[PDB]
């Protein structure tokens, strides 16, 4: 059904912003529920947080809400992460999928995830 | 948070064995219960839903159950594509979280 | 300009915000006699300052 894609990966300089877009082919964002995950290699998979498709509400991590920005762009059918501050603490993996939950089918698409780096 | 507690954390096992890995939640989720497969290298993959209902395109060796705060995810017969990690997650109570995954390696 | 100091020494100090297509180093000039750049080549990193 949906298909995922991550923008390319690379570098963050510590204490600046990490900026990710995710865009979505073959399916529309006018529906459910759009989401970043994050994994730190070798590591478990931490929900980041999701906007609401149809209404464009967010929710975030408690651990992450200081820092994390998320949108949706109607114009280019895609979806972004903004993380303020970054430090080699947020090095990972960064997935997007339909993610917290959908009104008929959620988190079925996982993106297949972009290298992050932190470095100086 | 809705902490989810995954058991075992690692598991060696061989092709052709029975392998159950259990998921606790901190509070009751009814049967709203996720199980994911992940690769080195890869993203993770949609194996059941809602406790109990297999993903299309996923073998019928992976089964699901439970409901409250107790959930299982059964591989009845473990197949050499099978040797991976797994994740519970539940979308439930602010937030939705992942369980801190079950690495299974061949013995 | 973060600064500028009209002077004969290399007094004038430019910031360029940049967003690379890939990391490595490149050349930097000024097609006019007003302004010597004291560097020939500048190193960059993805998106940053130099």
């Amino acid at each position: 059904q949906v298909q995922l894609q991550e923008s390319g990966p690379g570098l963050v300089k510590p204490s600046e912003t990490l900026s990710l877009t995710c865009t979505v082919s073959g399916g529309s964002i006018s529906g459910y529920y759009w989401n970043w995950i994050r994994q730190s290699p070798g590591k478990g998979l931490e929900w980041i947080g999701n906007m609401y498709d149809s209404t464009g509400d967010t929710n975030y991590n408690p651990s992450l809400k200081s820092r994390v920005t998320l949108s949706i762009d109607t114009s280019k059918n895609q979806f972004s992460m903004k993380l303020n501050s970054v430090t080699a603490a947020d090095t990972a993996v960064y997935f997007c999928a339909s993610g917290s939950g959908d009104w008929f089918g959620y988190f079925y698409r996982w993106g297949q995830g972009v290298l992050v780096t932190v470095s100086s | 948070d809705i902490q989810m507690t995954q058991s075992p954390s690692s598991l060696s096992a061989s092709v052709g064995d029975t392998v159950t890995i259990t998921c606790r939640a901190s509070q009751s989720i009814s049967s709203w219960l996720a199980w994911y497969q992940q690769k080195p290298g890869k993203a993770p993959n949609l194996l059941i839903y809602k406790a109990s209902s297999l993903q299309t395109g996923v073998p019928s060796r992976f089964s699901g159950s439970g409901s409250e705060t107790h959930f299982t995810l059964t591989i009845s017969s473990l197949q050499s594509e099978d040797f991976a990690t797994y994740y519970c997650q539940q979308y439930i109570s602010r937030p939705w979280t992942f369980g801190q995954g079950t690495k299974v390696e061949i013995k | 300009l973060n600064e500028c100091v009209y002077s004969s020494d290399f007094g004038g100090i430019a910031t360029v915000k940049y967003s690379a297509s890939k990391s490595g180093k490149c050349a930097v000039h000024v097609p006019s006699g007003t302004a010597t750049l004291k560097e020939a080549a500048v190193e960059l990193t993805e998106q940053g300052s130099a």
